[PDB]
């Protein structure tokens, strides 16, 4: 079972 | 989830502090997103750089130690996407920097693999261990890409 990318995004401050 | 829990989670994802204030209770502050990965509102606020919501949540009972379905804590999420202020806030509220997920990745494995220099620096300053091996036998230093010689320098910790 592969590790998925964590939840989130490169949202600017 | 209850409709109210769904509303709170979306508000957290969006950084909607006013809505978070309306819905946030003892009962809901640490609710889990059943339709996703059992993320808490704090997981979402952390991953999407919702700084004002992270502040509010942390002051109103949010659990920095909550693990999602993959074993990730909100610090993993902040570190993956380079959210420095969020990471700093979580650590101030007692986040443990060496905690590992189901694949034995710590937030430092994550920041290293994602090439986040300031996050790596913050974690190391708080005692993160650059020598911890994940399930693949890799340390955070192992996961640093070839051209990120600054992050390598950081994790290698040459005498200084």
């Amino acid at each position: 079972v592969a590790r998925p990318p964590p939840i989130g995004a490169e949202v600017p401050n | 989830n209850s409709e109210a829990d769904r509303q709170l989670l979306e508000a957290a994802k969006a950084g909607d502090v006013e809505t978070v204030k309306k819905l946030c209770t003892v009962q809901s502050v640490n609710c889990r997103d059943i339709e996703g990965r059992q993320s808490t509102p704090l997981h979402f606020a952390a991953g999407y750089n919702r700084v004002s919501v992270v502040e509010y949540l942390l002051q109103h009972g949010a659990d920095v130690h909550a693990k999602d379905k993959g074993g990730l804590v909100p610090l993993h999420n902040a570190c993956s996407y380079g959210h420095y202020e969020v990471a700093e806030l979580l650590v101030k509220h007692g986040a443990v920097v060496n905690v590992a997920d189901l694949w034995k990745f710590t937030p430092l494995h994550e920041a290293a693999a994602k090439g986040k220099y300031e996050i790596c620096k913050l974690l190391l300053q708080h005692g993160a261990d650059p020598t911890k091996k994940n399930r693949d036998g890799n340390t955070p230093l192992d996961l640093v890409k070839d051209g990120d010689t600054d992050i390598q320098d950081l994790l290698r910790g040459d005498a200084a």
